[PDB]
């Protein structure tokens, strides 16, 4: 009955006495560690939503990319490390582009989340029995929001563990447990984009700490027509301003 | 009256010497009182037990938790020893231990000697106090009484040869980076240390990390061997405690893995 | 305290004789939901109850088909479980390829075994950390096993796998003679089974939401039950 | 104690030794077990000290003596398996040297052989050595009987005679004395038979104990074989 | 894998290793100890009170109990600058102290200072006494009291609630009456746990609380599963 | 892929030091005594074979010719030492012999012989080697030379030396008793009484190993017919004639 | 001492006894497992293995704790149930090879042979662990019966009766015994009859065991190996009992 | 730390892989760099140590390389492992100008650097480059300015005025009191003029000290002399 320390938790390919990788865990700590994106799925789209945080004024606020187009069916919006982003955004796009270079069709959303988390599982075991590709797992999770015409619209939650959960709303950052609560009162089946902007709008307002505005918020929307689009600056802006004159 | 102090340091080994020696004479030792635990990392749990089934160390009826801190006393042999679960939240501290905890207990109980208990670990040697490496135990003694001289000066660097060691102990002086060089600064340059201390003695061993309840036991063989403490009789039977047993985790696991064991 | 000295890695023996990662990897399997398995002379079911990260979220897919004749549900690390699927379909489509077999349940789980065996003796990698209960249809009957990560399988008339699984399990084994005899009556052996996996239920009600079912049989193909496909049987 | 990662790997400590080397030498006398060696005028003849204490055991499956070629024998000091490894080796060894320099090859040579192997291990960090000690007789064509042995540090040397095991100095200071009474370096006699006698003699003198016929193996070589005796054949040689 | 590395030897297990206080390490002087102000609360107007770690956050639903913010308790140290702020909660009649613990980046001599404060506050008047944990020493959930210890050997309790149940046991104001709840991995303010230990905990609480058990459990899981800090990777790792 | 690399075995001390190399040179200065003495018409090249009784002491040798003009001694471990000579023996062919049609030169087998050690102190796989070697050799264009080669690589061309457990002693007879008219037979004594003073048993020709680069032996070259080729320089003593030149 | 500190941490390494410590502990492992027993008749092998009562949800016919490697090779093991089940596949692939390769079934020495340096094989390198098994094989050549036990450490001997498992002692003791009484030999259904009796005996604390024993005999079997049928089976367990 | 920092595998149970913060703390010993960008230029500036008296001046190299005609690039961190990455990032212009026929764009540029240092962070058997890069010039038949900051991690950013480097926070605070992103620098002369300011902040001797590089489009790189930096400080100086 001594008090010694204990080091299961350093190696990425140890268990701990109740069978849990604490390696895992803590990428997604260092998950947390990023920004906050928020996704909601509608009948007329999905909206895709974050906070944009410069640590200094000098940093061009055109540069931080946090919402990129994986096709043009699919965008995404990415929390945690960017280099690891980096990499897995390379493979989503390559996958896509040979997905319809092979079948002349567009790569279901699913399929591309699968894709992607097969990729993340490379710090151990593949899916297709591959050796090990990496030394550590991925410290970045992703929201990927697409349209395919077999399943609608779809939004779908991206983890290191490679594992991935299909969505109503969800929230990954820094302040994403208040917006993850906000999500489980304020969505319901019948939102319209228009409602779910506001909402993403809102719900970014309520877990920012710097006063909400174009400059450090981006938002962008994917529908079945239009694809995938990024809103401009001046968008954000007038419907910042609908918000603020509604509450 | 000799006051035994372990000191947490590689493998364990003197606390786990404690245990032995705790539990193999279990009908002369009681426990006597809790230690001020502030320095160190605060310990809640139950009342160990030897294996054997003797009666508990803990004689009174209602106490039910024991600390991290906790002194046994032996009234036949008139012996003090110190049990501690937790080490120092940090090294700094030790100063204030040793001060703060070890002086009061002294002073008050009116000890006459002090033993304490370590280990060294080889790789780590870096001041190359080890100049005997064939020989596993080490034994110094200091008397204030001899040594007036010394006692009463001023006050080159890097090591220490206040102690006088045996010359079949693997070590002549110590390092400064030891924990025990600061103890005994403390305890030289205490102005207000107990007039009745006159015999401090340090038993070292030399050992590796792992599963040293055998180390523990040998150690505490030689100590007992050697007549360092002179009330210290001989023990046979060298019984565990209870707590021994989960050393390994739960003591029926092995049976629930029927997929692996057969 | 002394096990914590020697569950460093795969390769270590404990000085009184355990391998604890692979202990560890045993542990995981409770992580995980209750699956039940069962069959009859004719017909094998597995039942899985699923669960969603919140009420936003969907539930996790606990029944995977490997072929025609034979199917699986698991219940520990995702991953492995992912990857183990993914290495029986390939087994199954060689067999068919090159011999147009359909390859045999026993067949699967040696195979199983040997690949799992593997992970467990060697230093780099980790043992798997997945339960698995296979069922199947051949040229023998039906068949049912239950897969274990230390590289061990077993065959049986039914079991349960996952957190709190011994209620169903002693429900299953209670009850043996009942279900041994089911013969031709698919729907009796699927609420068997929905009744056993009910014995492992705490403070939670089966919906059409967090119950699949899955069955393979002489005639009837590896067919997986899915929402208001069960709602029959709730 | 090594004190450092000298205690898993073979690299300098700082007094300049390799105690996993050291280690293994102290595993070659795992067995309990000595040998003997002795070179006659065309014969060369090996004893090794068989214990089977367990009444269970089948004594002719136990034997440290392995027939390399058609003229090499082979006798090992230490446990069984590495052993049984050694000995696979040195018949690989001894057969590609035949297919590759189209002769038989020599007892000196291949002891060479081992020794550069075990240098390996000696110098390689993630190789262990074997602890064996290993002694290969026969009688050469040049040379004729011959005695040589190799060990654990890749050191390896030739023997007018050799006695391997715990009580290997008694066995050698009694051959020092009879090679310094009939000064010669080998045994004056014609036939194989009298050599396995006399070196039989030499090891019951030195240990202080009787042999029965279960209790040794015999292995002679010869020009043409190198070959070991059986029970009947140990059993003739001891009534003399 | 053909070989692991031969410099990959385990270093011993005997140190933890904790922050240091300074950065000088040979000194031979005495290290200044952090001091704790209790803020001045009536404390003989709630006759309960509740101490755990941030961990048990889900346990207290702020809509269902109506948290309001009392003061703050205050910690200082300085060594030749360290300050840290501990909010106060109060619901009903019943105080609540929970305590953030950071085995990286604060010592435990902070938290034994604070259990010291708080338990010597606490027992001018004697209320009731309630304490929520966790240990990885421990097999299963235990319930002990003042005058019961439902732990068997070698298990045993460390931390924050360890120092809160010395102080209780064996400080100068011992005696009191407590009831504490320990829940079965993870290093300091970074604990994992399991969904039935999650739900055993909520019940528990709630019986001890004194409130209906289906829409306090209701709260209590919805707070659980929302990314709190022992749910980190339950979902997307178990199936 | 933790697998791909193994850290260095030899790596620096904070005082700049490499350990594994200054516990190589002490393993070095453990080994038996070898030494070697440049004349003016040849160099020596002697060793104590020091050893088990019943050993015989023909068929372990310390002293190997590495070319016909080239022989080496060593101090230290003995498989590393014969390892080190099987490859000097190879690369006299690899590099030179099969390019140029002649045997290096001394110099440049000892360069070879010294980047091969130093290549073992830049390793993660193994350890340096443990030996001190002693090469004598002629050359057309240089004439005789003698190097020490080190374990960390370095070698460097002595008039005369000495290295092994008495190496300090036999340093100091050996510069007390050089000169630069000395002759190959004056160098033959005082390598024999140099080696006197460091044997502490039986100092016979069975217990001392010598060996010279003189003049050519056509009597070694086991054929007769072109006046130009020449015989081989390096020649060992027998255990005769180390017995004469002691008796006398 | 049993636990070597600072020396166990790591496979392949000399203690400063020359001891391999992973090595012991792997036999520790093998120490906890079941009980198996085996008996060298006069022209043949008999197997016998205890085994826990399980689940009525097992198949009957489904779980058999005896392997056979070959037509004419038996097999158990003692230890990791997954470490067995790898060496009886290894054994099985010997067998295979030699008999394509020869035309004949392999000798049971060269099969020992064979399994003996595959098991020595892995306490050569750091990045593997030994076998945690040990196993008692036998069968019929062409000469004779051979029973063999092969150690985690490579090592495996011949033996006239061999034990394993927990209860090890007792069953070696009755094995010796059994040695001693019968100078001349035994015959195999003697062999059985005394095998189930060693297995009652070493049994003997939770009372409820099952009893599986095999045999390969030339008389019997024509030199192959098969399980004891229903009524040797009983006459052996009542021979047992009383 | 606290056993959290001995490999770049590493997770910190906070979600932190502190070799990366470490190799960061070795990039701030580095030597200050400054990069501002104009209205139609960037001007990239560089601290450099004083020149000792016996130190040879004309050969050695500057802080500001050129990668291509069009983009040039500074450091902060290690020197040596700078020319690394320099002459890697040519290879890569060259090779891209090969295999496209068309010349990098900036951005290609630094991302491809950002790839490389990030690629140098995937084993434990090998170091991060200690070195951090800003990489400034214009996009082929193109007019707007281009300014990235490259990090050891592989991560890059793009900025209006950055700096990196020793005293790198106090040139930060100067910049963002007196830059203006709506209102850059209408002029080349205002812009250097705004970097020297800058750079005089830290530079204790000050115009020998100060590097100055200048780069407009069309492929238009100057570096400008001693004699220009100091009529600079001089001009700074007086109006202060």
């Amino acid at each position: 009955m001594f008090l010694t320390r204990s080091e299961y938790d350093r190696g990425v390919s140890t268990f701990s006495p109740e069978g849990r990788l604490f390696q895992v865990e803590y990428s997604l700590e260092a998950i947390k560690l990023g920004s906050t994106a928020i996704g909601i799925a509608t009948k007329e789209g999905v909206v895709l939503g974050v906070e944009k945080r410069a640590t200094s004024p000098l940093l061009e606020s055109d540069s931080i990319e946090k919402i990129v187009e994986i096709d043009r069916h699919i965008g995404c919006a990415m929390s945690g490390l960017t280099a690891d982003a980096r990499s897995m955004i390379e493979h989503a796009r390559t996958a896509a582009v040979t997905h319809n270079l092979y079948y002349d069709e567009d790569i279901n959303v699913e399929s591309l989340t699968q894709s992607v988390c097969d990729l993340a599982l490379r710090f151990g075991e593949g899916a297709s029995g591959e050796e090990r590709l990496m030394s550590r797992p991925f410290g970045v999770a992703l929201l990927i929001a697409g349209h395919d015409a077999d399943d609608g619209y779809q939004l779908f939650h991206a983890e290191p563990s490679g594992t991935f959960y299909r969505y109503n709303a969800k929230a990954i950052g820094s302040g994403s447990e208040g917006a993850q609560a906000e999500l489980l009162n304020e969505w319901h089946s019948s939102l319209t984009l228009k409602e779910a902007e506001l909402l993403v709008l809102k719900i970014l307002k309520q877990v920012m700490e710097e006063k909400l505005d174009e400059n450090n918020a981006q938002l962008s929307c994917i529908t079945k027509q239009d694809g995938f689009k990024i809103y401009d600056n001046e968008k954000t802006a007038e419907l910042i301003k609908e918000l603020k004159e509604k509450e | 009256s000799c006051l035994v102090l372990p000191l947490v340091s590689v493998g364990n080994i003197p606390q786990l010497s404690i245990d032995w020696l705790l539990n193999s004479q279990a009908n002369e030792w009681e426990y006597l009182e809790a230690l001020d635990s502030k320095y160190l990392v605060e310990f809640v749990g139950p009342l160990d037990r030897p294996e054997d089934g003797s009666d508990s160390l803990y004689k009174d009826a209602d106490m039910k938790y024991s600390s991290a801190l906790e002194v046994f006393y032996n009234k036949k042999r008139g012996l003090f020893a110190i049990q501690q679960r937790t080490p120092l939240v940090s090294v700094n501290y030790l100063n204030n231990f040793i001060v703060e905890i070890i002086l009061p207990f002294l002073s008050k109980y009116n000890i006459s000697e002090i033993c304490i208990w370590d280990s060294l670990y080889a790789m780590e040697d870096e001041n190359g106090v080890i100049v005997r490496p064939q020989e596993v135990y080490s034994l110094g003694e200091f008397y204030f009484d001899d040594e007036a001289e010394l006692l009463s000066n001023l006050h080159e660097s890097m090591v220490n040869n206040w102690l006088h060691f045996t010359p079949t102990s693997f070590q002549d002086k110590i390092s400064v980076d030891q924990p025990i060089f600061k103890i005994l600064f403390q305890i030289l340059n205490a102005s207000q240390r107990p007039k009745a201390l006159r015999s401090i003695k340090y038993c070292s061993c030399l050992a590796n990390e792992g599963d040293n309840s055998l180390d523990s036991q040998q150690f505490l063989q030689w100590i007992i061997s050697q007549k360092v403490i002179k009330n210290a009789p001989p023990i046979v039977k060298f019984v565990r405690p209870i707590s021994w047993q989960g050393a390994y985790g739960m003591a029926d696991a092995r049976d629930k893995f029927v997929d692996l064991y057969n | 305290m002394f096990r914590n000295n020697y569950d460093g890695d795969t390769v270590t023996f404990s000085p009184t004789g355990r391998l604890f990662q692979v202990e560890y990897a045993l542990e995981a399997i409770k992580q995980g939901s209750v699956t039940v398995g069962l069959r009859s002379n004719t017909h094998a079911v597995l039942v899985a109850l699923k669960r969603n990260a919140d009420e936003l979220s969907s539930y996790q897919k606990k029944i995977i088909k490997c072929d025609e004749h034979m199917g699986l549900s698991l219940a520990g690390l995702a991953p492995d479980a992912r990857v183990l699927s993914n290495y029986l379909r390939q087994q199954c489509n060689y067999s068919s390829l090159v011999f147009n077999r359909k390859l045999a349940v026993e067949r699967a789980g040696h195979l199983l075994c040997d690949k799992a065996q593997k992970n467990t003796q060697s230093y780099g990698g980790r043992p798997y950390g997945v339960g698995l209960l296979i069922i199947g249809y051949d040229k023998s009957g039906a068949h049912l096993l239950e897969f274990q990560p230390s590289g061990n399988v077993t065959e049986l008339y039914g079991t349960a796998i996952g957190a709190r699984s011994q209620g169903a399990k002693t429900y299953l084994e209670r009850t043996l003679d009942t279900f041994i005899k089911i013969d031709g009556n698919p729907d009796e052996l699927i609420k068997a089974g929905v009744e056993a996996i009910s014995q492992s239920l705490r403070d939670e009600s089966l919906t059409v939401d967090n119950l699949s079912i899955a069955i393979v049989g002489k005639d009837t193909p590896f067919t997986i039950y899915d929402g208001e496909a069960v709602a029959k049987y709730i | 104690s090594a004190a450092g990662y000298d205690r898993h790997i073979t690299i300098f400590s700082p007094e300049g030794r390799l105690y996993q080397v050291e280690y293994a030498f102290k595993a070659t006398n795992q067995t309990n077990i000595n040998s003997l060696a002795v070179r006659g005028k065309d014969c060369t003849v090996v004893i090794s000290q068989k214990k089977v204490p367990d009444k269970l055991l089948d004594p002719t499956t136990v034997s440290y003596i392995f027939c390399i070629s058609r003229t090499i024998g082979m006798v090992v000091n230490g446990p069984i398996p590495d052993a049984r490894n050694a000995a696979l080796r040195a018949k690989a060894e001894a057969a590609e040297f035949r297919y590759k320099y189209g002769y038989d090859m020599p007892c000196d040579v291949l002891a060479k052989r081992m020794a550069n192997l075990s240098q390996i291990y000696t110098q390689r960090a993630y190789m262990r050595p074997l602890g064996v000690i290993l002694t290969f007789v026969s009688v050469d064509e040049e040379l004729g009987p011959s005695i040589y042995k190799t060990d654990p540090a890749g050191y390896y040397v030739g023997y007018k005679a050799t006695a391997t095991g715990p009580k290997q100095q008694e066995i050698t200071t009694n051959l020092e004395n009879h090679f310094k009474k009939s000064k010669i370096d080998h045994i004056n006699e014609e036939s194989w038979e009298k050599v396995v006698e006399f070196a039989i003699t030499h090891m019951i003198d030195a240990l202080g104990t009787e042999f029965s016929k279960n209790d040794l193996e015999v292995g002679v070589a010869t020009k043409d074989k190198f070959f070991t005796l059986s029970a009947e054949n140990i059993e003739e040689r001891l009534v003399a | 894998m053909l070989f692991k590395q031969w410099n990959d030897l385990p270093e011993p297990k005997h140190l933890l290793d904790l922050p240091e206080i300074s950065k000088n390490l040979q000194s031979l002087e005495v290290c200044p100890v952090p001091k704790v102000e209790f803020p001045q609360l009536d404390v003989p107007q709630y006759s309960t009170a509740v101490i755990t770690t941030k961990i048990m956050n889900p346990l207290f639903p702020k809509n269902l109990l109506q948290l309001t913010s009392i003061g703050e308790i205050k910690t200082t140290l300085t060594v030749k600058v360290y300050g840290f702020s501990f909010p106060i909660y109060s619901f009903g009649k019943t105080l609540l102290f929970s305590m953030e613990e950071n085995f990286i980046s604060i010592s435990p001599i902070f938290g034994n200072m604070i259990s010291r404060s708080i338990i010597s506050q606490l027992a001018q008047f004697s209320p009731d006494i309630i304490v929520i944990g966790t240990s990885d020493k421990i097999a299963s959930m235990k319930v002990m009291t003042e005058n019961e210890c439902t732990l068997q050997p070698p298990e045993f309790i460390t931390g924050f609630i360890g120092s809160v149940l010395t102080q209780l046991i064996v400080g100068p104001s011992k005696g009191l009456k407590f009831k504490c709840l320990v829940a079965p991995e993870g290093p300091n303010g970074f604990e994992k746990l399991s969904l039935s230990d999650m739900g055993s905990l909520v019940d528990l609480c709630g019986q001890w609380l004194g409130f209906e058990p289906s829409r306090y459990s209701e709260e209590c899981y919805r707070l659980w599963r929302c990314d709190s800090a022992a749910i980190g990777a339950q979902s997307g790792l178990y199936i | 892929m933790t697998d791909r690399y193994s850290f260095s075995l030899t790596t620096f001390s904070p005082s700049g030091k490499l350990g594994q190399i200054d516990y190589a040179l002490t393993a070095v200065k453990q080994g038996v005594t070898s030494l070697g003495i440049k004349a003016t018409n040849g160099v020596v090249i002697a060793t104590e074979k020091k050893s088990s009784p019943l050993a015989m002491s023909e068929t372990l040798s310390k002293v190997s010719l590495l070319t016909p003009d080239i022989g080496a001694v060593y101090s230290g471990m003995g498989p590393d030492y014969r390892v080190l000579v099987d490859k000097s023996r190879k690369v006299a062919h690899t590099s030179y012999k099969r390019i140029y049609g002649e045997y290096p030169p001394t110099k440049l087998l000892v360069s070879e012989v010294a980047k091969i050690m130093q290549e073992a102190t830049q390793s993660g796989g193994v350890r340096p080697f443990g030996v001190s070697l002693l090469i004598a050799g002629h050359d057309e264009f240089n004439g005789f030379s003698l190097y020490q080669v080190d374990p960390s690589g370095s070698y460097f061309p002595w008039k005369a030396t000495a290295i092994g457990k008495g190496s300090v002693a036999a340093k100091t007879f050996l510069e007390k008793r050089w000169n630069d008219e000395l002759e190959l037979e004056d160098a033959i004594h005082i390598a024999l009484l140099t080696l006197k003073e460091s044997v502490e048993g039986e100092f016979n020709g069975d217990t001392i190993e010598l060996a010279i680069i003189g003049d050519e032996n056509p009597d070694l070259l086991g054929y007769t017919g072109i006046p130009t080729d020449k015989g081989p320089r390096f020649r060992k003593l027998t255990s005769q004639e180390i017995n004469d030149r002691l008796e006398a | 001492t049993s636990i070597g500190t600072g020396y166990d941490l790591s496979n392949s390494v000399f203690s400063p006894d020359g001891r391999n410590f992973q090595v012991e502990y792997a036999v520790k492992a093998v120490e906890n497992g079941t009980t198996s027993i085996g008996i060298k008749c006069n022209d043949g092998v008999v197997f016998a293995v205890e085994k826990l009562i399980t689940s009525k949800l097992l198949v009957p016919q489904k779980n058999v704790k005896i392997q056979v490697v070959d037509r004419h090779i038996g097999c158990v093991y003692s230890g990791l149930i997954p470490d067995g089940r790898h060496l009886v596949n290894r054994g099985r692939e010997e067998a295979a090879s030699f008999k394509k390769l020869y035309k004949t079934p392999i000798p049971i020495p060269a099969f020992a042979d064979r399994l003996g340096q595959y098991v020595q094989a892995h306490t050569l390198y750091n990045s593997v662990r030994p076998f945690g098994v040990s196993t008692i094989f036998g069968g019929v050549d062409k000469n004779g019966a051979h029973l063999y036990m092969l150690e985690p450490s490579g090592s495996y001997w011949g033996y006239k009766g061999a034990a394993t498992g927990k209860g090890r002692q007792s069953a070696k003791a009755e094995l010796e015994k059994l040695v001693d009484h019968h100078p001349e030999g035994l015959s195999a259904r003697e062999a059985v009859k005394q095998a189930a009796k060693i297995i009652y005996l070493a049994h003997e604390k939770e009372k409820d065991f099952e009893l599986e024993i095999s045999w390969c005999s030339l008389s019997e079997t024509n030199g192959l190996h098969k399980f004891v049928k229903g009524d040797l089976l009983q006459e052996a367990i009542d021979f047992a009992q009383k | 730390m606290s056993g959290y920092d001995r490999a770049l595998s590493i997770f910190s149970p906070d979600g932190h892989i502190f070799q990366v913060e470490y190799a960061l703390e070795a990039v701030k010993r580095g030597t200050c760099a400054v990069g501002v960008k104009g209205k139609n230029c960037v001007v990239l500036g560089c601290e450099r140590r004083s020149t000792l008296k016996l130190q040879d001046t004309r050969i050695t190299p500057s802080k500001v390389s050129k990668i291509d005609s069009h983009v040039v690039l500074s450091f902060s961190g290690l020197n040596a492992d700078s020319r690394i990455l320099i002459e890697k990032a040519r290879v890569e212009a060259q090779s891209h100008r090969l295999t496209l026929e068309d010349p990098v764009t900036v951005e290609y540029l630094t991302r491809y650097v950002a790839g490389v240092q990030q690629r140098y962070t995937q084993s434990g058997g090998v170091r991060p480059f200690g070195v951090s890069t800003l990489i400034a010039g214009f996009d082929p038949r193109d007019d707007e300015p281009k300014l990235y900051q490259t990090e050891p991690s592989g991560i890059y950013s793009s900025w209006s005025a950055q700096t990196i480097g020793r005293n790198s926070k106090t040139v930060r605070e100067f910049l963002e009191k007196n830059y203006d992103r709506k209102e850059p620098p209408a002029t080349v002369e205002e812009c250097v003029k705004l970097t020297v300011r800058s750079l005089l902040e830290v530079v204790q001797t000050g115009a020998k000290n100060i590097e100055i590089t200048v780069v407009k489009p069309d492929s238009d790189i100057v570096a400008l002399s001693s004699e220009e930096i100091n009529q600079y400080v001089t001009q700074i100086e007086q109006e202060k």
